[PDB]
């Protein structure tokens, strides 16, 4: 029979300090520890713009423990990997490695997060890749608009771009990577997650090198949202556009509603080459609308604020159409014609698609540091399930009512010459 | 630690005047042979350091050309002259040796 | 505590069963709410003619279309209701449908899986509308050179062969396609012993079992008298094809020597010689630090944008080489250092360099087999080539037994002075001529 | 590999509707590497 | 110039002394033929005339 | 000699350069002992009556 | 449309035995470069005397 042993589960813990350490020995044959941090763009200012763009940039660069060249060959000697994943609002260190190397991999990755020394030529040496990452990743037009309907929506903090602005490209000084590490590199504002790695260890871990105070407090200045457009005209062949309310801040009950409303409105597609039968909002449009197009409910959630929508790509002249037809087709929802099935059907799309979100070593593992720096505990999936069941079909409704009503924040590119504005929505 | 310390130092600052590199307004680090490995430590120079090397230099290559030496006033003094170099060159050295430690296994 | 050895004992086995039909039945459990189940076919573009080269391709583009009992989006509807995910693929020789959907709904899962390679409804209406899309994909997949160049490469290294067929065929077949030429692919190629019903994730082969006799006992298992299709040795070819398009803003090549194929134990070998080479994207972090002679030389000279080795097995046949896109007047520098590491290796390879090659490999092989459906993926497709499941303490004795000596004496087997193929698309001036590449195959100092 | 997820040298072309579902984006996150 | 003595640098100069030895045999022979030397070849056999 | 001569050449001694630049200057020793005195035999029978060495046997001493 | 592209017959032009596309080139790949370096080593053992 070959019966799996009995599944071991998942240790927690929080220091006084605030740190959190979590891990789960799967017994796997590879390790995988990453270290979170409340340290995304979010908390960035006019002043030092960019600086965790550059930071996520400058794992490699050395450190008092390790030099540069020691960190890429001792790594690459074991074949392991070092990455860094930054949101809006986390930055997360992560090393993955052969259970055998888990000593080598995390002496760098302290080395990396605890001690650089940001050397002023070799700084000098990175900025251009600023321009060479930015550009990469502009290459798909979802980030520009995503980028754009942030920085429209918000005041401040959850504006601030997750890549430089190009006037700071070859500003951004070693000492403000410097100031960044001191006062958003804390144990309050981390946690240390560990895959195929004990307990034990990681908090002698935590509690040898990771206690690291002063600096400033959580979250920062709140996140006020505002309202507004931000429209570029490039002429590229299709329009992106993304229309938004301020929605939930993730944790909250609201959230759920709002989970559960994409997928009622259609968030991605189930079925290679699929005409996504049960997608409402890709039905709604492709009534009056013949040409190729795409339409997909946008959900973002933060601390202290959220953004709720959908996301349009179609023709040019039919932007107009295809948004107003998208728009409309959640006011219809706001106005209570919503069945059970159908909610029942999203909450089945969004209950398969979290448990498929943590089968990977690495999506559970980022699941686990979000949750840790979100709700500074671990939620099981049986629980998150439970919370999805308790979405009432009133509190969908709901959350399409905020929605319709609330103050719109939007973005699009393309040749706009049929794109609506706001106020013609 | 007078006594035997002040007779060595008094020899090198001996050799120090003896080498004349002073005389033209030059540092020590001024006149050493440019390197694969100093070359980089003059690339990691801050802007002030580097500007002041290149105005010494180019004084002394001056001087050379005329025959001639600064008065006496403005030679550099065995106590004042900084190892500006030394300490980027020391880490540019340690870190080649580590690249050679490395190609060994 | 626990070391990587023990670790790879803990992986549990991979129970393998086989119906009367011929239909063989696969499954890892694991303890997951969720599985990937799906069929992986013994077919593809290798085994179609020049007439109907386009078919498997279109048949995927009809298999979610309808049924006999399920018209129209009915299945469309069952998946997406249930919250699974619906999913296929075709190769030049596998072809793969598979569902990810709760460990529950696994009954279900497998019973779509059986009505979609069964009783597939080719409606007329259908297949014409299916006709555009697939013309329109051609176009798109014009514009990715990275797409181009491999199927040129494929194209003339085995070039009067099945192998030098892509996979979606050309523009003219799909616009003669027949439903009669869709459905004798399918009636022909569709049979019990040459599919696998593989599963990954929280089930007991048990019930695996159970609902392959359920579903999928309404096979025909009985061949043809003599309609068995047997596939030929492919001829491959030294030879080069360059489509030079100075109008593209950067150059795309492919050069490869022949490799021996799936079960060749020489794959091992070969494998940690292209990690020792590696890979290169000019958003990597390393630069002039990096292990890899040639992805350092690369990164600090600025000879490339990115760069790929790889090992494409097929029956007793394959691709071994890399792939590279970079400025017009950085090829010859690229070909240059590329040819020259793999010399080095075929000569020179020392000890510790191989070990990066064997860790690398250890790493990819384990952070692959991550998740349900990348298990459910190696368990249907290694039943079709090796016949079974090579399990990772397998792997690992493989990896083990490769030191210098044998990345050497492996290496020049299939590198040293054999004649490559090359494929070039874009601005390729500077793309060395062919005497000059097959000149870099060897060493006048060895 | 640098890694720019939305969903939840010239690129390449997207021309009918079949190539254009599960492009529309569903919060931006940023990933380098080695 | 110490940075040569290592354990790689053994294991390449061992993977380069079959071939180091055969060219010493190619200029070897080349030597004696082109020279004629008559040391070395009156023990050759069929070259004795 | 199942398999080919030329592809068992090949591998023994053309695979290499070093055993490929060995096998001509062995070549070319026997093949300048054998090509000059193939050479000479056919100057010779031409001109067997005229040349010295075939009149050296009149003048013994 | 790129798949549109076939490589043309160059079966006028292939040595015999690699004309047959169910047949590997490694059967041949033996004979075929010792035929071709052996005229090489042939010409410089000429220029060599
Ligand atoms: C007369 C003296 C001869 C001098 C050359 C001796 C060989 C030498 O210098 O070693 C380098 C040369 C490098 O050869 P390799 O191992 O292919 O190295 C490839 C490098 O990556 C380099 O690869 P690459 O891609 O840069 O170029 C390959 C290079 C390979 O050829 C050479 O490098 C030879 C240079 C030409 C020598 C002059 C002719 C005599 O090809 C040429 O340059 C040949 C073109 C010559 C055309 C001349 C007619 C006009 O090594 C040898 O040739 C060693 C064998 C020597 C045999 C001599 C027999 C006695
Ligand atoms: C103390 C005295 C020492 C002398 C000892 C005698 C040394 C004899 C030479 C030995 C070196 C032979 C090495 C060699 O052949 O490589 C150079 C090229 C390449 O040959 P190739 O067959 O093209 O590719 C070699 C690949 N391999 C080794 C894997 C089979 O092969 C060639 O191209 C050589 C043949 C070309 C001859 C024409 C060049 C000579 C100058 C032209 C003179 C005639 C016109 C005036
Ligand atoms: C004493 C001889 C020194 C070696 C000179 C020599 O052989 O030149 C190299 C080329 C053949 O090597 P390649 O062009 O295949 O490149 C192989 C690289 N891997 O040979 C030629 O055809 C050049 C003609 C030279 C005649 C003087
Ligand atoms: C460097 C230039 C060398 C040229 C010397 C020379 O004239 O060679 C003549 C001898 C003749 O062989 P031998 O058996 O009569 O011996 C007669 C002894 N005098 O051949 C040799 O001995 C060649 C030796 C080569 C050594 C580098």
């Amino acid at each position: 029979a070959g019966v799996p042993p009995h599944p071991q589960d998942l240790e927690f813990t929080r220091l006084p300090n605030g740190l959190v350490i979590a891990s789960l020995e799967n017994y796997a044959p590879a390790s995988r520890i990453g270290l979170f941090i409340k340290a995304g763009s979010r908390y960035e200012n006019s002043n030092n713009l960019g600086t965790s763009h550059l930071l996520r940039l400058a794992s490699s660069l050395t450190t008092k423990g390790a030099s540069s060249f020691k960190i890429t060959r001792g790594i690459e000697a074991v074949g392991g990997k070092l990455s860094v994943t930054s949101t809006r609002e986390n930055m997360a260190y992560t090393v993955e490695c052969l259970r055998d190397d888990v000593d080598i991999l995390m002496e760098f990755l302290l080395n990396v997060t605890t001690a650089p020394e940001f050397r002023r030529w070799e700084v000098a040496a990175l900025q251009p890749q600023l321009r060479i990452d930015k550009a990469v990743a502009l290459q798909n037009p979802q980030a520009h608009v995503i980028e754009n309907l942030h920085a429209a929506a918000y005041r401040n903090a959850l504006a601030n771009s997750l890549y430089c602005p190009d006037y700071r490209i070859g500003k951004v000084t070693p000492v403000e990577l410097h100031d960044y590490v001191q006062n958003h590199f804390t144990s309050a504002r981390m946690a240390l997650i560990g895959l195929g790695v004990s307990h034990p260890v990681l908090k002698q871990v935590a509690e040898q090198f990771l206690n690291i105070r002063g600096g400033l407090g959580l979250s920062g200045a709140k996140a006020k949202y505002h309202g507004g457009e931000i429209r570029e005209q490039n002429g590229d062949s299709l329009v992106h556009a993304a229309l938004v309310a301020e929605s939930a801040a993730i944790g909250s009950a609201e959230a759920n509603a709002f989970s559960v409303l994409q997928h009622v409105l259609g968030a991605g597609p189930h079925v290679k080459r699929g005409s996504n039968a049960t997608s409402s909002l890709y039905q709604a449009v492709a009534k009056g609308v013949h040409q190729p197009f795409d339409v997909s409910a946008f959900n973002a959630s933060y601390s202290d604020s959220g953004l709720f929508g959908f996301y349009t790509i179609s023709q040019a002249a039919s932007a107009g159409d295809v948004i107003k037809a998208a728009y409309n087709q959640v006011k219809t929802i706001a106005q209570g014609n919503l069945s059970n099935p159908d909610v029942q059907a999203a909450k089945n799309k969004l209950k398969a698609g979290y448990l498929m979100s943590v089968e990977s070593s690495e999506g559970f593992l980022d699941e686990v540091g979000s949750q840790a720096l979100a709700a500074g505990s671990y939620t099981p999936p049986s629980t998150v399930l439970q919370q999805i069941d308790a979405v009432a079909d009133a509190d969908v409704i709901n959350a399409a009512k905020k929605f319709v009503s609330g103050r719109k924040s939007m973005a699009a590119s393309g040749n706009l010459g049929h794109t609506p504005f706001i106020d013609e929505l | 630690v007078s006594a035997s310390s002040r007779w060595l130092e008094g020899i090198r600052k001996w050799y120090y005047n003896a080498a004349g590199f002073n005389k033209l307004g030059l540092m020590r680090d001024d006149t050493i042979h440019e390197n694969d490995d100093v070359k980089e430590a003059i690339r990691r120079l801050p802007e002030n350091l580097y500007n002041d090397r290149v105005f010494r230099i180019k004084r002394a290559l001056d001087l050379s050309m005329r025959q001639q030496i600064l008065p006496k006033e403005q030679w550099t003094k065995y106590e004042e002259d900084k190892s500006y170099l030394e300490p980027y060159l020391k880490e540019v050295i340690r870190e080649r040796k580590e690249r050679e430690e490395w190609a060994k296994k | 505590t626990a070391t990587y050895a023990q670790a790879l004992q803990s992986v549990p086995e991979t129970q393998v069963s086989q119906l009367d039909n011929g239909l063989r039945v696969a499954s890892e459990q694991s303890s997951q709410p969720t599985c990937t189940v799906g069929v992986w076919i013994d077919a593809g573009s290798r085994y179609e003619s020049e007439k109907n080269n386009g078919a498997g391709y279109f048949v995927e583009h009809l298999a979610f279309k309808g049924t006999k009992n399920r018209p129209g989006n009915a299945l469309e509807k069952e998946v997406e209701s249930m919250g699974a995910h619906l999913n296929a693929y075709s190769t030049r020789e596998h072809t793969a449908y598979y569902i990810k959907a709760l460990s529950k709904d696994l009954p279900k899962a497998v019973e779509l899986l059986a009505d979609i390679v069964q009783n597939c409804s080719l409606e007329d209406s259908q297949i014409e509308k299916e006709r555009d899309v697939i013309l329109q994909e051609l176009q798109e997949n014009d514009t990715s050179m990275r797409d181009v160049v491999f199927n040129y490469l494929h194209a003339t290294a085995f070039q009067g062969t099945p192998l030098a067929q892509s996979v979606e065929g050309p523009s003219e077949n799909v616009r003669k396609l027949s439903r009669a030429d869709l459905t004798e692919y399918l009636s022909r190629h569709y049979k019990a012993p040459r599919m696998v019903l593989a599963a990954a994730g929280g089930l007991e082969h048990r019930q695996l079992l159970d609902l392959a006799q359920k579903h999928f006992s309404g096979l025909s298992g009985t061949y043809d008298e003599d309609a068995v299709p047997t596939l030929s040795p492919c001829r491959f070819t030294g030879s080069q094809i360059c489509h030079r398009e100075d109008g593209l803003p950067l150059a795309h090549v492919a050069i490869a020597v022949e490799g021996p194929g799936w079960a060749h134990p020489d794959n091992v070998a070969l494998q940690v010689a292209n990690a020792i080479i590696g890979h290169y994207d000019c958003t990597y972090g390393g630069g002039a630090h990096l292990s890899s002679p040639l992805a350092s030389i690369a990164a600090t000279n600025k000879l490339c944008q990115s760069f790929q080795t790889f090992n494409i097995c097929y029956a007793d046949t394959g691709l071994l080489g890399a792939h590279f896109v970079c400025d017009h007047m950085s090829i010859d520098d690229m070909m240059f250092v590329l040819q020259g590491q793999w010399m080095r290796l075929c000569t020179s390879a020392t000890e510790s360099e191989v070990l990066r090659g064997k860790n690398l490999l250890r790493n990819a092989l384990v952070s692959h087999l991550d998740g349900t459906t990348p298990v459910c993926e190696d368990i249907g497709r290694s039943l079709l080539t090796y016949g079974r499941r090579i399990p990772l303490a397998e792997w690992e004795s493989r990896i083990a037994e490769v030191d210098a000596r044998v990345v050497r004496e492996v290496c020049s087997k299939y590198f040293y002075d054999q004649c490559p193929a090359v494929a070039g698309f874009g601005p390729i001036e500077q793309l060395p001529d062919y005497n000059r590449i097959r000149s870099g195959m060897f060493w006048l100092r060895f | 590999r640098g890694v720019a997820g939305a969903l939840r040298d010239l690129k390449r072309s997207v021309l009918c509707r079949e190539s254009l579902r599960g492009q529309a984006a569903g919060p931006l996150v940023a990933s380098v590497s080695l | 110039l110490t940075r040569f003595l290592g354990p790689r640098y053994r294991q390449l100069a061992r993977n380069w002394v079959p071939t180091a030895s055969l060219w010493g045999a190619v200029g070897a022979v080349g030597l004696v033929w082109a020279t004629d030397w008559r040391l070395i070849l009156d023990w050759v056999p069929y070259i004795n005339g | 000699v199942a398999p080919t001569l030329t592809a068992r050449l090949y591998s023994l001694l053309f695979r290499r350069t070093s055993t490929f630049a060995l096998t001509i200057v062995v070549g070319a020793l026997f093949f300048e002992r054998a090509f000059d005195q193939g050479a000479d035999a056919i100057y010779e029978h031409i001109n067997e009556g005229k040349l010295w060495k075939h009149i050296k046997h009149k003048y013994e001493n | 449309s790129h798949t549109d592209i076939k490589v043309p017959d160059f079966s006028d032009y292939r040595r015999p035995e690699v004309l047959d596309s169910t047949k590997s080139s490694k059967e041949s790949s033996e004979a075929r470069k010792g035929f071709s370096y052996l005229v090489t080593a042939t010409t410089t053992v000429g220029v060599a005397y």
